[PDB]
């Protein structure tokens, strides 16, 4: 699961039709890039295009139906988002368009049309919102809930994976590593016991659960090790630690006190942003057989950090520039525009109300 | 001619919510009077002047007051840019400092310039090399960037050698990078974290002096006496004693290097690190039981043993009530936290038996139980494989 | 409903006997103050002390009980929060506590031992969590769900009043103006009609329709006040009541030929500005029933860039000539010089604890 | 001696996502060569140098480049702080600007100093008064309070300047940055003192030889007295400010008294227009630029007084403005419309239930029978329940 390109048209204050491509020359080299602009320029629109083209939804507007399309640009006839994404060497593309009636800037909102092609053999795979949604959920493995948990941390909700409930975290770790055989092995021991006395008690093997919980705990321990490797540069005070409970759950260790452990819902706003950024960057660097999270986009949390903490965290952000992953950060802060070389700049056009990107990304 | 060489001031640094303003003010006063006394002709700061990219108000107050009090001497300040210093802030005030016998360089690509001595005679030339960004110089990867820095240095030494003509003018070079065999500390952030690990000393061009600084402890690279670090003039991260803080008064002779006097910087605020168990902590606290020192020395208690679980900070504060010391930290030690890795690649290629092996390792297995339970597992995989 | 003082003890990372009083010298003069400190210093702790002492809760921590007292400071045996608040001319003093087992830094948590009294009498109004909760819900008028959208906007949730569902907004407008007699009138017309001209115009079933009209009028006054505030902060948007039976506001975009769109399509910084304008208008509202005097913001100023933050901060100086005790919280370095009266929070040497001032310790 | 007087530069201002760097660069070049030609000895910028408190990089580049090019003329720049300028940013660089014949006064309470003339002679004495905050002049503490505070501050500083003048007749030039009673106010002017003292009477000013003021972006004389004078911005900082009345004031003094106040105008480099009325009036005014070759396009805005806004108006205005060298900035509706939209406090705690009933009848189009039959049916039934 990686993002190759992104094509949108009249999605928000971005009028016209634009296309960015992460396999072109500015993005393939560095990997880490930024999206920089003033307040209200159109920065979150380029992530809502991804969420719209994949899951028919954006984190602000919960539906874009026949009724209530609050997305499309004022006095325009139509909109379309279209993403290209690669999973396991297969380069699919998704599509989402909607027209008003008779090309009028005010009319009846018609029915959206969707594609979800394969684009290698050029075949189509869906034509309805149900078929497209279940095919992408079984194709990438990421539902919309898990997408906002892992691959896209939206604005104001960076703590979706750190402060999750245990069942959502369990579903995400179950999707990263396919652990059906760990339940399958721990299914037959319920009958091979019915020595198998001590083994079926140690390896809890009733319906294929406790062994699978052990596999999830091991994946979480590897993830927490990677997270502390990332976190020792960003904020050196805390450390993640998979706590001892029957439900898999992490908590933070405050090294500045004795070693006193406490849960993640007691951190600050800026500290919680740093811990959640560390956890997301660990989840990017983790490798597995089932699904892989290569692309990663995150909205602004950097305003919550003050000056020196922002300097430390942004100096520690350059370690990914020597990688092949496409981490795409988004903020407006004046420190970020010089610390990061490869940028997407969003400019408002003269206070008319619309906006535009840099001139390469125009579809012409 | 005489230069003073110092580096790595880290002005406006935040040191566990303590400001280092008094120590920098004492050091800058001392540097002014020393530059007056020892008849120096230039001062060179090789990078890391400011700690952050948006330094506080009193840091810029300190730096502006130092530059404006330098004007009553006839000296000449040269300021480089480290890995901490913001480029555009130094480039905004580039030419307004040139009206104060002060030159700053932050970007890469300045032509090497001559220096005057205190009577206007051209004394030496220098090729100013700041911290080169990995996006600035280039267009496997490690030898690519290494060769890039190498030919950059060769190019600027070539231009400085061409600028010197056939005149008694020594070449001074600058730098802010890490090299092979470097006493690295914790104040030192890591540069080129994906590409390089160090820089070979033989890649430097030959010159009359090569003033570097990134590492905050004074040392010599290899055996080349003309290539020296200076390090910070104050302690920065508790790993540095209050004796190895030197400013190098360098004097030249007729186009070649003559002497590098290591005059030391006096301490205003001392530090102290305390390791071991709690009784050895008390025994190390014994050496302040009577002495009256008016700036309280900042402690860093580090516990090594398993006394971490007890109410440490109350006990340590109850100890340190009477003696005039001041505590900054209580921690389990780094040497403890060095070996807490004890590991781990992934579970992707990792077999279910190795998952089962890690299951058994938490148990109390015997050679029966590592062969009765293990044989039951290894069969029941291949009853289903 | 006005916060007079606030006294806390060992709450999150403060570890002391701190007490601030908004009727002392530096607060009664200006009114608008700020709480300034570095990252992780303890700024939101003073802000959730009041919601702990009033509603036994916190925007982060949902339950604070004998099970899982997650806030109380490490290596500390007790914690207490206590707020003084006045309403309709008279004062009250809510109180909350906790102890460990045997005054020891580890042990079993106990019963929180909560109380609520009235000042100038010493009369203990309640002693259990249920009775105190219903007593403050009928005393101040607003419970926790309205407190975290009218009087205190927590960190990251500044849009709790702008982006609310219509029933919560309807409950808050029902609490600001008592529309009980507005229901009695058009309940009578449901029976006095046997004429239907009145029972078509203000024609209700159980008095609800006339109450809907009174709510629409109160909201239209509130939206007028909000546009008066909003014309300085961000001049692009305006608020207006929707043409719908449910009380919903939405934004007129003055730049794009006054095109009208809803509030859930604004930006992050723009949504902060509109929600700040709306919350400031809610303080300047006046009624005979539970007016909102104090106001506490938490964050949002990081979402504004520099050339918007300066305009918003210059528009914030308009309340130094007021009697409202609006207090703001941020860490942004542009704010420490704009606002003269400040509460500074310091970290003590990186031990992990913190302290704020010398004039605020009780001892 | 001949000084120059200007104010309200607003460097680094954001004007509807357009940078004014070209106009400020041309004006600073023009001011350099003009102050060189007319043999000026001191330029006085009386406030609002930078627009924000954290200005961009190119604004600081402009201001530093201007100060460093000033050194070839031998002048002596004086810079004050308006109501936009951050205090600490100027207070950091005060001591390092003092080594460049440049005095920067931002805080309140500087001693009045003595200007040199261009040959080192002690020419004039000035009272540097920046925009006074309401906290550094007032005690712990309404309108008369702040008015008397500013008044006695001005009287105190003028007294100290009169004392420092001594036997030799030298002009004392008071400075300032505030609004007065005869003020042609505008839109770029952020309103200072919004809680108290919305104006300042001109007769409270002490009798100095010249009083150089700021904060009003149009050239104006306050209360008839010539020696008190705004100078206004050197470029249009809004749309209501006309592009011709953009003056710098060359002030020539003589023998201790004021002699000449010459208003020399700044040449335009970026014209801007305002277009009001109906749509056909917009077309008629757009017919002006129908043929002229104009290389920097004229940034005009559209105000539409009628109700033609609700259609696809930006389509129409854009399709009109294809062929012209224009580059329209914005298409807003009307200010004068939004002046009249405030025909509506009057909260419902004051408003009686019959008044809420009256607001209900007003939404209907009921007649005098229904305004008396339904009203009398209502107005008796209040007491029959309550
Ligand atoms: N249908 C629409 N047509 C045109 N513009 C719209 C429409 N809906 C919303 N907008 C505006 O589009 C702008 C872009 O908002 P965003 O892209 O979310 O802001 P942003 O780029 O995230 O900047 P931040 O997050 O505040 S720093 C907002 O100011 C909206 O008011
Ligand atoms: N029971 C506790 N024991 C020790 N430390 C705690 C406890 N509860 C909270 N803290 C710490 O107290 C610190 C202060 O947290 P907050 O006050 O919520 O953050 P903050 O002041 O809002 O910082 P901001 O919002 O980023 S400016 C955090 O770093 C917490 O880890
Ligand atoms: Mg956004
Ligand atoms: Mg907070
Ligand atoms: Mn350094
Ligand atoms: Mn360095
Ligand atoms: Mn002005
Ligand atoms: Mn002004």
């Amino acid at each position: 699961m990686k993002i190759l390109s992104l094509r949108l048209k009249n999605l928000n204050s971005l009028k016209g039709e634009w296309k960015i491509d992460f396999t072109r020359e500015p993005f393939a080299s560095n990997g880490l890039f930024a999206i920089t602009g003033p307040t209200g320029a159109g920065k979150t629109t380029l992530l809502d295009a991804i969420c719209l083209a994949l899951y028919h939804e954006t984190p602000r507007l919960s539906n874009v139906s026949q009724s209530q399309n609050d997305l499309m640009t004022r006095d325009t006839a139509e909109c379309l988002a279209e993403v290209e994404f690669e999973v396991k060497g297969e380069a699919y593309r998704a599509f989402w368009s909607q027209n008003r009636a008779r090309n009028q800037p005010d009319g009846n909102l018609q029915v959206p049309r969707v594609e979800l092609a394969r684009c290698a053999d050029g075949k189509i795979l869906a034509d309805k919102v149900k078929d497209k949604l279940e095919l992408t959920a079984t194709l990438t493995g990421l539902d919309y809930g898990r997408f906002t948990r892992s691959m896209l941390l939206s604005q104001g909700q960076f703590a979706a994976f750190l402060n999750a409930k245990p069942k959502e975290r369990a579903e995400l770790l179950e999707e990263l590593t396919g652990t059906e055989i760990y339940g399958q092995i721990s299914a037959m021991v319920f009958e091979q016991h019915k020595d198998w006395g001590y083994l079926n008690s140690l390896i809890g093997s009733k319906e294929g659960d406790k062994f699978r919980k052990f596999a999830q705990g091991l994946t979480l321990d590897n993830l927490v090790h990677l997270a502390n490797q990332q976190l020792t540069r960003l904020h050196g005070r805390y450390l993640l630690q998979r706590k001892a409970s029957e439900a898999l759950e992490v908590e933070v260790v405050d090294t500045w006190q004795a070693d006193a452990v406490r849960d993640t819902r007691t951190l600050s706003g800026g500290e919680s942003f740093l811990v959640s950024l560390a956890l997301a960057l660990a989840l990017s660097d983790l490798v597995s057989h089932k699904t892989r999270i290569d692309s990663l986009f995150l909205d602004e949390g950097f305003g919550t950090l003050d000056s020196e903490t922002l300097d430390t965290a942004l100096d520690a952000l350059d370690a990914l520039n020597a990688s092949g992953k496409t981490i795409g950060v988004i903020s407006h802060v004046e420190a970020m525009k010089e610390r990061i070389p490869v940028q997407i700049k969003v400019k408002k056009i003269n206070g008319l109300g619309y906006s535009k990107l840099e001139s390469t990304f125009a579809v012409k | 001619m005489r230069i003073l060489h110092t580096s790595d001031w880290h002005l406006g640094q935040n040191f566990y919510s303590k400001s280092r303003e008094a120590e920098h003010q004492a050091f800058l006063d001392w540097l002014l009077e020393t530059a007056q006394t020892h008849q120096v002709d230039a001062i060179i700061v090789a990078g890391d002047v400011f700690d952050t990219g948006s330094p506080p108000s009193y840091a810029r107050t300190l730096y502006n007051r130092f530059v404006v009090n330098l004007q009553q001497t006839g000296c000449h300040l040269v300021v480089l840019a480290g890995n901490h210093d913001s480029v555009a802030t130094l480039n905004e005030s580039r030419d307004i400092m040139a009206f104060l016998n002060t030159t700053v360089v932050a970007s890469a690509g300045h032509a090497p310039q001559i220096l005057p001595r205190r009577d206007g005679t051209p004394g030496a030339v220098l090729c100013p090399i700041p911290f080169l960004r990995p996006r600035d110089i280039i267009t496997e990867k490690q030898q690519h960037l290494l060769a890039a820095i190498t030919d950059y240095y060769q190019q600027h030494y070539a231009d400085a050698c061409k600028l010197r003509g056939d005149q008694p003018l020594p070449i001074i070079a600058t730098g802010h990078l890490t090299t092979v065999g470097a006493s690295k500390s914790d104040a030192v952030r890591d540069i080129y974290i994906g590409t390089l690990d160090a820089f070979p000393a033989q890649n430097f061009p030959p010159a009359d002096y090569i003033a570097l600084g990134h590492i905050h402890r004074a040392q010599i690279i290899g055996g080349m006496e003309h290539v020296r670090y200076c390090g910070s003039p104050i302690p920065l991260s508790f790993d540095e004693c209050g004796k190895s803080k030197y400013v190098h008064l360098v004097t030249f002779s007729n186009g070649k290097l003559e002497s590098v006097e290591n005059l030391n910087v006096p301490v205003t605020q001392p530090m102290a690190v305390l390791k071991g168990d709690l009784a050895s902590i008390t025994a190390q606290l014994e050496q302040w039981r009577d002495v009256s020192q008016e700036p309280p020395v900042w402690l860093d208690i580090e516990i090594t043993t398993d006394e971490y679980l007890h109410d440490i900070q109350r006990k340590i504060q109850a100890l340190t009530e009477s003696l005039p010391v001041e505590v900054l930290l209580v921690r389990r030690s780094r040497e403890q936290r060095e070996r807490v890795l004890a590991s781990r690649e992934t579970l992707s290629e990792l077999s279910v038996e190795e998952v089962f092996n890690r299951r058994l390792a938490l148990e109390e297995l015997d050679e029966s139980q590592q062969q009765r339970l293990q044989h039951l597992f290894t069969t029941t995989l291949h009853t289903l494989a």
